[PDB]
């Protein structure tokens, strides 16, 4: 989150919003994966 | 003049395309950060106060720049294609 690039179609700071840390998952396989999102405004229910 | 002119050029366009990788830092984080000092001892081949009198050990620097940042540049074309495909045919848009 450096900046928001000046054109926002290219402009990836949008999707860090509210991400402060990441969670890793290590599993039996050897495997690691690492992701977050975060988000506030939100209704009772979403159509996802 | 025209070699030394053309050293700067090929210097110009690499840091250029550098920065342009650094606004899309977090799409290619690892490459960025790692091929920064990866190619560090490639551009060590061309020094400043360049006099080209051994310019094939530079040709041989080039040549594997362009074979190792190429994940750099697989990774960003797929990210400018979801960015400008996104674009609803908007001839303004699709120019910028």
């Amino acid at each position: 989150k450096k900046q928001s690039f000046v054109l926002s179609p290219f402009s990836t700071q949008e999707e860090m919003s509210g991400l402060s840390f990441h969670i890793a998952s290590l599993d039996e396989s050897g495997v690691l994966n690492v992701w977050v999102v975060v988000e506030l405004p939100k209704a009772d229910i979403a159509g996802s | 003049l025209d070699k030394l002119g053309k050293r700067l050029e090929e210097v110009l366009a690499i840091r250029t395309i550098h920065e342009k990788f650094l606004y899309f830092l977090p799409a290619s984080e690892e490459k960025i950060i790692c091929l920064t000092r990866v190619f560090e001892p490639f551009t060590g081949l061309n020094p400043v106060q360049y006099n080209p009198y051994t310019e094939p050990l530079w040709k041989a620097a080039v040549s594997q720049y362009e074979k190792i940042i190429a994940p750099a540049e697989q990774k960003i074309a797929g990210k400018l294609k979801n960015y400008i495909s996104e674009i609803q045919d908007s001839p303004q848009q699709l120019l910028q």
